[PDB]
């Protein structure tokens, strides 16, 4: 909502600056967006009147005048094309300060002396036409001021309304809000009954009284429509950021924009027996006044005739009906149209205008009657023609009524954190047309005025008087708390942890967007159907991800693109597996690194980051809540890993998630040279571990022995461990994988594998006898499991 | 991280929910009814009819008070997903929504709690105003300013806020005659980029290393 | 033809070490109260019988001061036998609200097996307005419950402290099946009379715990000599 | 009851290396932590802190336990050899306390970070390299806990 400052102040002056009041607006809920001034300075430039014009005697192109203003007629040399006798035209005096430094000083163009300048709106700086000479009305004040004429010292402002706000989308509602902030009096505009010139009418049915509860519609006869609309009109719509048109459509908005009371008017001739307010039947067509046609549902209300549809009621009319070259008689129509009737209906139909947001928003149930009669006078003044009588049309039980409120002191008190005085209280609410009257000791029963359609509880009665009263105004408290000490279990990783354990063991946190191109999806995930989105922002950001991985590993392109070769990133987030039926969104933290196993330095392995770098900064995630050892990493496969280096993590047979070298045929398609390795888990399996349970130190020596091993190449270390535990005893206080060999010195089939194997006995000292049976008897056990030798 | 520590220092909980949800909790619920432009797939990412991504983390406040009676001291941090973007906007952005439900709570409550919340986070003694807005989830509300310290008036708009609108409260079985409320909302990159002097929202997402490597 | 398949091996490098047991415990003590209010205090190990005794309203004549009890370097500085001093310096420095817990290490002279040297304590204070024993009863009563994470029972039994007036020493379920764990009281006037607060206005109550006493429990060690010995084989049960 | 509390929101400044925060970077950079006593033998302050007199005890309780540490050093160098004593090879510990430095007359009561390391710079293991521990490891991780609040340019090695 745009307004002219002297236009709102002729109805409420707060008597303060532009500055203040633009400042209290936006700290009263009305937040000025834009607050600019209508034109750029000058002096001296008056209202001028050129009486004569003749052709410059030594010049084709230039025309020699006699204009006067008011006062005294002077002689001024012209070349403008639009130039001639009659005009009322701004006349720069000599002395004038023009805009940008011009001063206007006496001239002899072309041997002939001229005595001024006559302007164009561009000279002047107040609109952007230089193709001749600003054409004032013909009824213009010889002598005036052009800025006093024109009414230049203004600003225009600019207000961006809250939905609850839909009263202020007028001058109306918006001078009846200043003289609410600042306690000023009101004078609005009195709109004087126009008479009835004669007796015709049509008539009017409203066949759907709950949807328009109230209609008035009036006859206009003979209008001259190649009139023009008056220079006030047109300024005043300027203002507010309206265009004008043509007069009937212009005065329709104008009363709009200045009562808040959307208006139309149709061509009389295109009334076939009277208007109709009524239903639309399903598959309805009606072509609007833009071209536009609009197939129609039952829901939405449209204005017909006794033949068809003429517009949809309350946004846009029909192109049949409205106003042409040919209308000679008009018929006017101002109603009121239910707020839930016609909410989100424009939409529907791809349609947004000034009239259906007002209604959507809510227009004062009660003024459709003020604005015909304003629209009559106007279109009288500016087109002629003679009224009819008003025709109204109203259904008193579908009016929209509000319950009076019960407004209590003490929750007032409450809500706000001071008290009020009643005074106050009564002399706020008053000033926004509250009905306040006194319901026993601390409390009121208050009526809704007809324009507001935002109040209906006693919560919204507090917010008016908080709002008014000043919300940085208001007292500072912090709420009380009746606590208890508590605290999270001991033996958990949560994720905050686990990041800054990523951290410390280098790595670089990433957060990626959810949604993922389907195609990328696909690589990862075969086969499995993402959930895709109906409406996504791209096609690229179609694909809801079932791993963190896709956008990881990208993440790691871009760097590599970017003159980085060692990339360690890591992020949390959910995964989404599943379509709707059976959807499970889990969090999921994922790494991603590639590059140097460690940074370039002078004390640093120049080797490459390999799988078991990745392994032990999962080990050390794994090991965070002191439950390493139920977790297993098993050779695995996945279609986005390599399948010689892919590890499946499982705690008691559940799927924790993988490790693994990323897929070579994957680095190929996504163009990377270099080894890549991924991990990604599912928190919910990470986070519980176990409290520590004290075991008694022995006071004796431990024993240690080591085993070289000789097995299967393709035997997995962890299973020889495992089975070397089961045969240890109850004394093993550590099994260590200290080297494995798979060279020159044993066959290619074979692998060495250099075990040491540490006991503590709790109580005494362990003989050599009983050690080197348990480490015989271990050795049997690989022998027979998986036909081991020494070396 | 920081955000969460100002309220979980002073009883409040971290609450997490889902990021795909359904129109009661994410709109219904939060009193934006059927018709509100806001629904629209102009701004909402959709799967179906029913189901969304999350606009914003108070459908979390929700299933809490759903599950619970008061009293409720709850943080909701989050992905959010708007559909309308640009350079200003990203489809996906995070923000943390609180929630305090008890016996006697007051405008001067939430006044107090969000005028210590922004002095804690920029660690400065600012000046904190308070503009009148409209949220249909919150009834009074207003939208938080704070000073040009950390770089037209000199104000900045960090976040909203209000009181728990009593529909809000109704509808997730909480009696509104014995029980008031406050609920606050913030954009955790917006934040981000008044703290750490970032220009570029587009910066978040990238995850280049010379941008990622200024934080450690 | 990628023939570049390898194992289930260990990982490379170092994994992470750990924490000492009493470190895990006084900061899972700290978050019980921080995550509700309470300040962190701390102050000097070395300090001056005022603080350490007749601030705490322990009169020159009273055992505990004696050479027996407490280790001493002239006659007025001393090696804190309690954190409370920190509790008195606050109170002395600042007005109410008051909401502190103070860890730290304090130091006996009568050592034996079952008693350190020194050891480790969280001594907690609440001073305000309207502060009852129903309030520190409610306090103490839901700290044991999330600190043992169980919905135990707890035994509230009359005790004496010269600095807490009514006093208490606090007991929990499993020769009796009840644990002697902590001690607390309501704040003695005299204590806050002063360190300048009005006794009339103002009240309060003060808490105790045994750092090691707590890590005992919940983890099952049974030698207290454990702790200050620093073996691996000990440290290493608590990563 | 549980006691009422108007509380506000509050935090500590965003960059600063607390404590508890230091321990755990130690931890995850592979230390043991260790808490030793604060009065030490004075023969073994000496030898760490020469010409300085201890702030000494009247009543210790043994001879052994009469001078208050002026460093965390001779308590961790005991632990470590406590522990080698007791077949073990990779010591890494780690201790954070008071210094008491002075005597009673202008004491200073100081909250120092201190670890102490020998062995192999690796764990045993099969990928791991058999290389003892150096000046440079410790270094690092020196480097790393004045790291911990984005100023490790504000310090210098000399």
């Amino acid at each position: 909502m745009k307004f002219s400052e002297k236009w709102l102040r002729s109805w409420a002056n707060p008597q303060v600056s532009h500055d203040e009041l633009v400042a209290r607006l936006s700290m009263v809920g009305l937040e000025v967006d834009a607050d600019l001034p209508v034109a750029g300075a000058f002096s001296g430039v008056v209202v001028g009147e050129v009486l004569s014009t003749e052709q410059h005697p030594d010049a084709d192109k230039l025309r020699v005048c006699q204009v006067s203003n008011g006062s005294e007629t002077f002689q001024v040399v012209c070349g403008a094309p639009n130039v001639r006798a009659g005009l009322k035209i701004p006349f720069a005096m000599i002395g004038a300060e023009l805009p940008d430094d011009f001063k206007i000083k006496k001239a002899k163009l072309r041997g002939v002396e001229s005595f001024g300048m006559l302007c164009s709106a561009k000279e002047l700086q107040i609109s952007e036409e230089n193709a001749g000479l600003l054409e004032l009305p013909a009824d213009a004040p010889v002598g005036q001021d052009v800025r006093t004429y024109l009414e230049l010292a203004d600003y225009t402002i600019e207000v961006g309304l809250t939905p609850n706000r839909g009263d202020c989308l007028s001058l109306a509602g918006l001078a009846r809000e200043v003289s609410a902030i600042y306690d000023v009096p009101l004078a609005p505009v009195a709109v004087d009954a126009v008479a009835a010139q004669h007796d015709e009418t049509r008539p009017v049915e409203l066949a759907a009284p709950a949807a328009c509860p109230r209609y008035l519609g009036r006859v206009i006869r003979n209008v001259d429509l190649s009139r023009p609309t008056p220079l006030w009109m047109v300024e005043r719509l300027r203002r507010s950021d309206i265009r004008s048109i043509d007069p009937v459509v212009d005065v329709t908005n104008y009363v709009m924009i200045e009562l808040g009371q959307p208006m139309h008017a149709f061509d009389l001739a295109e009334i076939n027996g009277g208007v109709r307010v009524r239903m639309a039947e399903d598959g309805e067509k009606l072509v609007l006044l833009d071209g536009q046609e609009i197939t129609l549902r039952a829901d939405t209300l449209v204005i017909a005739d006794h033949q068809r549809a003429l517009a949809i009621a309350g946004v846009m009319g029909g192109e049949h009906s409205g106003v042409s070259d040919s209308t000679r008689d008009l018929f006017l129509e101002a109603a009121f149209f239910d707020t839930i009737a016609l909410a989100g209906k424009a939409r529907s139909y791809g349609l947004h205008t000034d009239s259906s947001h007002r209604f959507e928003r809510g227009v004062d149930s009660q003024l459709a009657r003020k604005a015909m009669e304003r629209a009559t006078r106007l279109i009288l003044d500016i087109v002629g023609g003679e009224p009819g009588p008003i025709v109204e049309q109203v259904s008193e039980a579908h009016l929209p009524k509000v319950a009076p409120i019960t407004l209590r002191a003490e929750r007032v008190t409450q809500m706000l954190g001071m008290p009020l005085d009643a005074a106050e209280i009564v002399r706020l609410l008053q000033a926004l047309e509250l009905t306040v009257v006194a319901d026993g000791e601390g409390q009121w029963s208050v009526g809704v005025p007809s324009h507001r359609f935002d109040i209906s509880l006693e919560v919204d009665l507090i917010e008016e008087l908080a709002r008014l009263y000043g919300y940085n105004r208001l007292p500072v408290r912090y709420p009380q708390a009746r606590l208890a000490p508590n605290n999270k279990p001991e033996a958990r990783a949560a994720l905050p942890l686990l990041r800054r354990l990523l951290v410390a063991r280098g790595y670089q946190e990433a957060i990626t967007f959810s949604f993922i191109d389907p195609a990328l999806f696909e690589l990862f995930d075969p086969g499995t159907q993402p959930l895709t989105l109906a409406n996504p922002i791209s096609a690229d950001m179609a694909a809801m991800r079932s791993s963190l991985w896709p956008g990881l590993v990208k993440a790691l392109q871009h760097n590599l693109n970017r003159q980085q070769s060692r990339v360690r990133l890591f992020e949390s987030g959910l995964r989404f597996v599943g379509q709707l039926e059976g959807l499970k969104q889990e969090a999921m933290l994922a790494g991603a690194i590639c590059g140097k196993r460690l940074p370039e330095g002078w004390a640093n392995g120049r080797d490459g980051v390999d799988f078991f770098d990745a392994k032990a900064d999962v080990e050390a995630v794994l090991a965070s809540a002191g439950a390493l050892g139920d977790f297993s990493f098993v050779p695995g496969e996945h279609p986005a890993l390599h399948p010689g280096q892919t590890a499946r993590i499982e705690r008691e047979g559940r799927l924790v998630g993988y490790l693994g070298a990323l897929h070579p045929e994957l680095a190929k398609k996504l163009d990377l040279e270099q080894p890549v390795f991924l991990f990604e888990l599912l928190l919910a399996e990470v986070v519980d571990g176990h409290l520590p349970k004290f075991r008694e130190l022995s006071r004796f020596p431990e024993v240690r022995r080591d085993l070289a091993l000789l097995v299967d190449q393709d035997v997995p270390a962890q299973d020889i461990l495992t089975q070397i535990r089961a045969a240890a005893g109850e004394w093993l206080t550590d099994l260590r994988l200290f080297d494995v060999y798979h060279g020159k010195g044993i066959d290619p089939h074979r692998k060495s594998l250099a075990v040491g194997l540490t006991w503590q006995h709790p109580s005494r000292t362990l003989n050599d006898d009983e050690v080197n049976s348990t480490t015989q008897n271990i050795v049997t056990s690989l022998e027979e499991r998986f036909n081991a030798t020494l070396r | 991280e920081r955000i969460e520590q100002c309220f979980s220092r002073i009883g409040y909980e971290v609450a997490e929910g889902p990021e795909v949800e359904d129109d009661y909790h994410n709109f219904e619920a939060l009193n934006i009814p059927g018709h509100h432009p806001a629904r629209a797939m102009h701004d909402t990412f959709y799967f179906n009819a029913n189901m969304l991504l999350r606009t914003h983390t108070s459908p979390v406040q929700v299933r809490t008070m759903e599950s619970q009676q008061p009293p409720i001291r709850i943080v909701c941090p989050g992905r959010v997903y708007r559909c309308d973007s640009d350079l200003t906007h990203s489809p996906m952005f995070h923000q943390v929504e609180g929630l305090l439900v008890d016996e006697g709570v007051s405008f001067a409550d939430l006044k107090g709690t969000i005028e210590e919340f922004l002095r804690a986070f920029f660690e400065k003694q600012l000046e904190v105003r308070f503009r009148p807005s409209f949220f249909p989830f919150t009834e009074p509300s207003a939208e938080v300013d704070i000073q040009c310290v950390i770089c037209q008036t000199g104000w900045l708009e960090v976040m909203g806020c209000g009181m728990v609108h009593p529909n809000v409260l109704r509808m997730s079985n909480i009696d509104p005659e014995k029980f008031q409320g406050f609920a606050f909302g913030m954009g955790a990159e917006r934040l981000a980029m008044l703290r750490y002097g970032v220009n570029d929202l587009r910066l978040f997402f990238d995850n280049d290393l010379r941008f990622l490597g200024q934080f450690r | 033809a990628a023939e570049r398949i390898d194992v289930t091996l260990p990982g490379r490098g170092q994994l992470s070490g750990g924490l000492h047991p009493v470190t895990r415990t006084l900061e899972r003590i700290e978050q019980c109260f921080s995550r509700i209010g309470y300040e962190v205090a701390e102050g000097p190990e070395v300090e001056d019988d005022y603080h350490n005794f007749e601030a705490l309203n322990i009169p020159g004549h009273h055992p505990a001061r004696a050479m027996h009890d407490t280790f001493y370097f002239n006659a007025n500085m001393l090696l804190r036998t309690h954190t409370s001093p920190v509790q008195v310096r606050t109170m002395e420095s600042q007005q109410p609200p008051i909401r502190i817990v103070c860890p730290g290490r304090v130091y006996r002279c009568d050592s034996d097996l079952t008693h350190s040297p020194m050891f480790h304590q969280v001594e907690g204070l609440l001073v305000d307005e309207g502060v009852s024993f129903a309030d520190l009863k409610g306090t103490i009563e839901e700290f044991l419950r999330a600190f043992f994470e169980k919905q135990l029972e707890v035994r509230f039994r009359p005790s004496f402290f010269p600095f807490t007036e009514p006093s208490a020493e606090v007991d929990i379920q499993c020769q009796t099946g009840w644990l002697e764990v902590m001690g607390c009281g309501m704040v003695h006037p005299n204590v806050l009379r002063m360190s300048n607060i009005d006794p009339e206005k103002f009240q309060g109550f003060a808490f105790g715990m045994g750092a090691e006493r707590l890590a005992m429990l919940r983890y099952g060690v049974n030698d207290l000599r454990l702790f200050f010995d620093n073996d691996l084989r000990f440290l290493g049960q608590f990563r």
